[PDB]
């Protein structure tokens, strides 16, 4: 039910 | 090697995936998680095979791999 989650973390 | 795909275990069973550089302190992370929550910081620990996730841990020092696991526990009571 929920989507795919993907967050990029900047350094 | 750079950057890995680390997946984050919310209390209710739901994920949060996060792509990090292998040096970039996990304070970044709990940051972004707990605010994607709406908890604050300190209600939660973030747990790696069990053991917690300092803020100035980087992937790189606690051995961590291509998607590897990140629990999000409540914090104990008094801590």
């Amino acid at each position: 039910e929920a989507e795919e989650r993907i967050i990029v973390l900047s350094d | 090697g750079e950057y890995i795909k680390l997946k984050v275990i919310g209390q209710d069973s739901s994920e949060i995936h996060f792509k990090v550089k292998m040096t970039t302190h996990l304070k970044k992370l709990k940051e972004s998680y707990a605010q994607r929550q709406g908890v604050p910081m300190n209600s939660l620990r973030f747990l790696f095979e069990g053991q917690r996730i300092a803020d100035n841990h980087t992937p790189k020092e606690l051995g961590m791999e291509e998607e590897d696991v990140i629990e999000v526990y409540q914090e104990q009571t008094g801590g």
